[PDB]
């Protein structure tokens, strides 16, 4: 092919159209094309329907493409991975109908202010959802209902002030929750329920240490081993275990798990 | 430079970042890695890799999907900052790898190996779920090749490994000075574990 690269990696037919200023999808690409890289180009907009010709398309990358609008037509039978990270999308598109096989969705680092109700309808197979680095303030109620097979959720780095109490309902396979760097202050009663959740990041939050942070206190106490800190160092990333990071808003960086709850109700 | 193969491989490096290894000795481990890398087509196309130095939590320097020219990698890998901490939870880095490295299965036909460079012994309070992880990993077709080093290598953990699966063959070295010695032999066993790769 003329513009993009091709290369049979094992049993996958990978195509690279990355970082070459493209504005829109090239023409006649391989008919086996399983993977497509369109990163770092200049598209500002795209339309998944134009990909239907690629009936083998297992994976797609449209990251760093200025996308401010994403048309979602027709249907992509087998697409399981969709990267839309590092774009300028004002609003999360409804992938459900068109991407039935999606298991990984990444819209981290965009301009998202809110997620429409039923935003995820139709994505049952979904396992990883990343919405880190956005401007969401609150969430829809049954947001994650359409997706009970979910293993990772990232809502870190947003301006969220409160979570939907039954946000993790149905998720009995969730193994990573990322919420560090947000505006949360309390945690709904029985919000974590009874799953194991080996990885949860809750640091970087103005936690309001009052009588209503108590469910969250005990919880932390029984999960010290499950609370980690995320540190990036432009050449290194670090996930470190530290329940102590979840600290009290004003209370001099006071560990929320150690908050006495003095004077609070008995039960 | 001796013998050297190229295959469908997803190799993870786990370097002990405890004090049981001098800074000077850390370098000799880093060297060991840079070599291991050279003897392998570096690319997200044949042999992907990752370098994580641990102790309290992991410190990811490279990732399997990280797109950077081989030259670039080898460097970074070598610029891995000495930690020398007192603790290095083996249970932690494996909990980490199980869920943060091999959570999903991208290249299903390739082999996976978690070269575990142990030089110390983690505080027993942290091993409660150790086995789980090794199991959950094996369940993901991930092969763990623990490579004990020095007088403080946690043998029981290297042993518990060896017997969780056949490919979980262990390797012991009196010191870092003995890596450049075993290097080849090791990268061998790897070759015989993963499928051939076309140039």
């Amino acid at each position: 092919h003329p513009i993009c690269e091709v290369s049979k990696v094992a049993s996958h037919l990978e195509v690279n159209c990355d970082k070459r200023q493209l504005t829109a999808l090239p023409p006649d690409l391989p008919k086996d094309t399983t993977i497509l890289h369109l990163s770092e180009n200049l598209l500002y907009t795209f339309s998944l329907a134009t990909l239907m010709p690629y009936t083998r398309l297992t994976q797609l990358n449209l990251d760093r493409c200025e996308l401010t609008k994403l048309q979602v037509d027709g249907t992509l039978p087998v697409l399981g991975t969709l990267d839309l990270s590092h774009n300028q999308l004002q609003s999360l598109p409804l992938l459900g109908q068109t991407l039935p096989a999606l298991t990984v969705l990444d819209v981290s680092f965009n301009r998202l202010t809110s997620l429409p109700l039923g935003a995820l309808r139709g994505l049952g197979e979904l396992q990883e959802l990343y919405l880190k680095g956005n401007e969401l303030k609150t969430l829809p109620p049954g947001l994650l209902t359409p997706t009970p097979k979910l293993e990772k959720l990232s809502l870190a780095n947003n301006q969220l002030t409160e979570l939907p109490a039954g946000l993790l309902n149905g998720l009995e396979n969730l193994d990573t929750l990322l919420l560090q760097e947000n505006s949360l202050y309390t945690i709904p009663k029985g919000f974590f329920g009874s799953h194991l959740l080996p990885f949860a990041f809750l640091h970087g939050n103005p936690w309001l240490c009052n009588c209503e942070i108590l469910y969250f206190r005990r919880w932390l106490q029984d999960n010290a081993e499950n609370v980690y800190v995320w540190k990036q160092g432009v050449d290194v990333k670090a996930v470190t275990s530290n329940v102590a990071s979840v600290q009290c808003d004003n209370s001099d960086k006071f560990p929320v798990y150690k908050y006495p709850g003095k004077g609070c109700p008995t039960l | 430079h001796d013998f050297y193969c190229s295959r469908l491989l997803d190799l993870v490096f786990l370097l002990d970042g405890s004090s049981r290894l001098s800074e000077a000795e850390f370098e000799v481990l880093k060297a060991f890695v840079v070599d291991m890398m050279e003897q392998l087509r570096i690319s997200q196309k044949w042999v992907r890799v990752a370098v994580v130095e641990y102790h309290d939590g992991s410190h990811a320097y490279i990732g399997l999907k990280d797109r950077k020219r081989p030259s670039e990698l080898r460097r970074i890998a070598s610029q891995v900052k000495y930690a020398g901490s007192q603790v290095a939870s083996t249970s932690e880095v494996l909990k980490y790898t199980l869920f943060q490295i091999f959570s999903k299965i991208d290249r299903p036909e390739a082999s996976r190996i978690a070269l575990l460079l142990m030089a110390s012994q983690e505080p027993q309070r942290m091993s409660r779920n150790f086995v789980r992880y090794v199991q959950g990993l094996k369940k993901k077709k991930v092969i763990v090749i623990p490579v004990g080093i020095g007088p403080h290598a946690n043998l029981k953990q290297i042993r518990l490994i060896e017997k969780q699966a056949p490919e979980n063959k262990a390797f012991v070295l009196s010191s870092v000075d003995e890596l450049e010695q075993q290097r080849d032999e090791i990268v061998s066993y790897l070759c015989d574990l993963a499928p051939e790769a076309p140039p």
